[PDB]
C-alpha cells in the first residue's frame, strides 16, 4: 500500500517538475537572446566609435 | 507420593494445553487487531495521496 501511494505522489510531482522546468527553459532562451541582441549592438557602437 | 505423582503428571499436562491456548490467543488477537488498524492507515494513506 505505501508502494501505491507512493506512485501517485511520484507521477504528480513528476508532472509537475516537467512543467516548471520546460517553462524556465523556454524563459532562459528568451532571456538569452535578449542578452546576445544587447551584446552585439553595444560591441557595434564601440567598433564604429 | 508415588501414586499422587502418577496423577499429577496428567494435571501437569492439561495445564501445559491450557497455557498454550491462553498464550496463543492473547498474542494473535492483539497482532490480529494492529494488522486491522495498518491495512486501514494504508488504503487511507493511497486515498489521500491520490
Amino acid at each position: 500500500l505505501k508502494a501505491q501511494a507512493l506512485a501517485i505522489e511520484t507521477e504528480a510531482e513528476l508532472q509537475r517538475v516537467q512543467k516548471v522546468r520546460e517553462l524556465e527553459l523556454v524563459y532562459a532562451r528568451a532571456q538569452l537572446e535578449l542578452e546576445v541582441s544587447k551584446a552585439q549592438q553595444l560591441a557595434e557602437v564601440e567598433v564604429k566609435k | 507420593q508415588s501414586e499422587a505423582e502418577k496423577a499429577r503428571k496428567e494435571l501437569l499436562e492439561l495445564e501445559a494445553l491450557s497455557m498454550a491456548v491462553e498464550s496463543t490467543g492473547t498474542a494473535k488477537a492483539e497482532a490480529e487487531s494492529r494488522a486491522e488498524a495498518a491495512r486501514i492507515e494504508g488504503e487511507g494513506s493511497v486515498l489521500q495521496a491520490k
